[PDB]
């Protein structure tokens, strides 16, 4: 879903980060949930009640664990971004959702 | 945080209701002299002539 691809991207942004930060393989990735409150926040609104938000953020991940891509909050409320996302979101399939992207953009207009 | 709050817009629409009656005096002795006073300080706080 396109709502979840967009956490996908977020996610992988970190993933990148990380992994250019301690090279490849080395430990695993960590994310805790208060840097990806704000990140959803500029696109997806802002409903004005932290409970809500964090509701949604929650029932996002949780349907991208379904997919295997992350693990559930930890009593740190932090999560595991699994490796394979690396895979999902690479550079073919990455050029092929931006070119849908820019015909729903250009279908809007 | 689990607790709400009364966000500006409804701070300035609360103001302006309980303003309609009996809204509390202005015009008063007291905020005369206040702002003599007040008058009186400022003014002698800008030009730096000592």
């Amino acid at each position: 879903n396109l709502e979840q691809s967009l956490l996908v991207a977020i996610l992988r942004q970190h993933f990148v980060a990380w992994e250019q930060e301690s090279g490849t393989g080395a430990s695993q990735a960590q994310i805790a949930i208060d840097d990806l409150l704000p990140q959803l926040q500029i696109y997806l609104g802002d409903p004005g009640s932290e409970s809500k938000e964090r509701t949604r953020l929650l029932t996002l991940l949780d349907q991208l664990k379904g997919h295997g891509l992350v693990t559930s909050p930890d009593a740190h409320e932090r999560i595991v971004i699994r490796p394979i996302i690396a895979h999902l979101a690479d550079p073919i399939n990455l050029q092929a959702l931006l070119a849908w992207l820019r015909e729903q953009i250009a279908q809007q207009t | 945080d689990g607790r709400i709050f009364a966000t500006d817009a409804l701070e300035v629409a609360i103001t302006f209701v309980e303003s309609l009656d009996n809204r509390f005096m202005t015009s008063t002795a007291s905020r005369l002299s206040t702002v003599q006073r007040e008058i009186e300080n400022l003014e002698t706080r800008l030009n730096p002539n000592p």
